[PDB]
């Protein structure tokens, strides 16, 4: 559905940003 | 922190990671920290942002909610402009690994992605809530018509087109309360819905008596009117309470 597609898209943005922030922060 | 289980599960871990990065940046730790090649991790963010805007655009066009149509495009600009800074920061860091402006772009970009994604989820959620409130208000308006019912034929017509609206509202409240993170508001919604559900047969029974007293032309009319109006009043107060809690 359109709701599931929208939510899954937002989740993908959060996940990719989290992976980027973790890569920047990395000690 | 977030009012919905879905919004909390999506945003909370990325918000905490950014808050931690912001702290390190303002403390001066990020400035001279060696940063690996970010071309691929940033490309993965740009690909995800493009898909969110595309899916967001599909919602804007197919929806009828004018507030969602108005509020989604400024958030699309926000996530895209944030993506711009991340793409550019990755380029700047390849030419100068010690670039201080590029590190500032990484923080502003990550914050912008979070802020825009948060705006989009909150706008989408508020539109889903407005759908439920529309159903609630339709029932409220329909309850204002109970006093017009004065014959058996009116009673059959009235009851028939009340039953589905009530079933639709109950299903929407049940699904919504299960999504809420604020447990006290979940209790308020379910209890208000229980009251409305249980008062529906009380209203139908009061309308039946009203029709019978009116037809017999007996001394029980004023009490029948008062019992019907009081049930409409209590149900209406409870539906208005549901609308209020849904918006909190």
């Amino acid at each position: 559905t359109a709701k599931r597609q929208f939510v899954q898209s937002a989740k993908e943005v959060a996940n990719s940003t989290a992976n980027l922030v973790k890569t920047i922060k990395a000690l | 922190v977030f009012h919905t289980r879905t919004i909390e599960s999506i945003l909370e871990p990325v918000a905490q990671q950014i808050s931690h990065l912001v702290i390190m940046h303002e403390e001066g730790e990020v400035d001279g920290k060696a940063i690996p090649d970010l071309t691929a991790p940033v490309a993965a963010v740009q690909a995800a942002v493009s898909n969110l805007v595309r899916v967001g655009k599909e919602t804007v066009q197919t929806t009828e909610d004018q507030i969602l149509k108005r509020d989604m495009p400024p958030a699309f600009i926000k996530v895209e402009n944030a993506c711009t800074k991340l793409v550019q920061a990755a380029q700047m860091l390849q030419s100068d690994p010690y670039s201080v402006p590029a590190r500032d772009y990484l923080i502003d970009g990550s914050r912008g992605i979070l802020s825009g994604t948060s705006d989009l989820l909150l706008t989408f959620d508020e539109a889903e809530v407005r759908k439920i409130i529309r159903v609630c208000k339709g029932i409220l308006e329909y309850l204002t018509v109970a006093e017009v019912v004065e014959t058996m034929e009116d009673l059959v017509t009235y009851t028939k087109n009340l039953g589905p609206g009530m079933t639709k509202m109950a299903k929407m409240i049940d699904e919504r309360q299960q999504e809420l993170t604020h447990q006290e508001h979940r209790v308020m919604l379910v209890n208000s819905m229980n009251t409305v559900k249980e008062l529906l047969p009380v209203l139908i029974s009061a309308m039946k008596i009203f029709v019978t007293t009116k037809n017999s032309k007996n001394q029980g009319i004023e009490e029948a009117l008062k019992n019907r109006n009081f049930t409409v009043e209590k149900m209406s107060a409870e539906i208005n309470e549901i609308i209020r809690v849904l918006q909190l």
